[PDB]
């Protein structure tokens, strides 16, 4: 069965860098698109990034452009999120969600999510 | 990046009541919308997608309707386990959500 697991979240100081990892299993990882979404304490859901299957395309929300870098390893079946210059406004729980399958709208999917890791940037 | 606006933001109800949550878009997003439910401390679970399609394993008391810019999530008979916050997701272009609707005990 499809299963996703995030890890690497933790306590960091304002300004440091941190890398998130999302381990996938139970499906053909190489043929799906992957997303990262977050949720600030007491707030709602906010999409952050997406990478196409072959890592060929990447898109980010204005708020993290230049600071975050999404990537994947279709060999280890892992999705990553490299975060640099962490501001206190990034404190949140990050989730990885399955994107779209081949031959369908690049914005499709959103059916499977991980349990999430929380990054709390404070000193 | 469409502006998804959800309402009400919260509402008190009791078991049995017929609850109704609605979401409207700032521009036509066709039928590319999905509803999610999130209980405290866990990740969101998809209930509906493509505006009306039920997600496998979801009770029929959940139904959704709408297209264009006016959508609606309807619950027939509110159950003891249906208390949580509900979110609508815009999947026509860059992912955008609604502020959220939390339904809590009367």
């Amino acid at each position: 069965q499809v299963q996703l697991v995030e890890s690497g979240g933790g306590l960091v100081q304002p300004g440091g860098s941190l890398r998130l990892s999302c381990a996938a299993s139970g499906f053909t990882f190489s043929s799906y698109a992957m997303h990262w979404v977050r949720q600030a304490p007491g707030k709602g859901l906010e999409w952050v990034a997406v990478i196409s299957s072959d890592g060929g395309n990447k898109y980010y929300t204005d708020s993290v452009k230049g600071r975050f870098t999404i990537s994947r390893n279709d060999s280890k079946n892992t999705l990553y999120l490299q975060m640099n210059s962490l501001r206190t406004e990034d404190t949140a729980v990050f989730y990885c969600a399955r994107g779209n399958p081949p031959y369908s709208s690049g914005w499709g999917g959103g059916d499977y999510w991980g349990q999430g890791t929380m990054v709390t940037v404070s000193s | 990046d469409i502006q998804m606006t959800q309402s009400p933001s919260s509402l008190s109800a009791s078991v049995g009541d017929r609850v109704t949550i609605t979401c409207r878009a700032s521009q036509d997003i066709r039928n590319d919308l999905g509803w999610y439910q999130q209980k405290p401390g866990k990740a969101p679970k998809k209930l509906i997608y493509a505006a009306s399609s039920l997600q496998s394993g979801v009770p029929s008391r959940f139904s959704g309707s709408g297209s264009g810019t006016d959508f609606t999530l309807t619950i027939s008979s509110l159950q003891p386990e249906d208390f949580a916050t509900y979110y609508c997701l815009q999947q026509n272009s860059n992912w955008t959500f609604g502020q959220g609707t939390k339904v809590d005990i009367k």
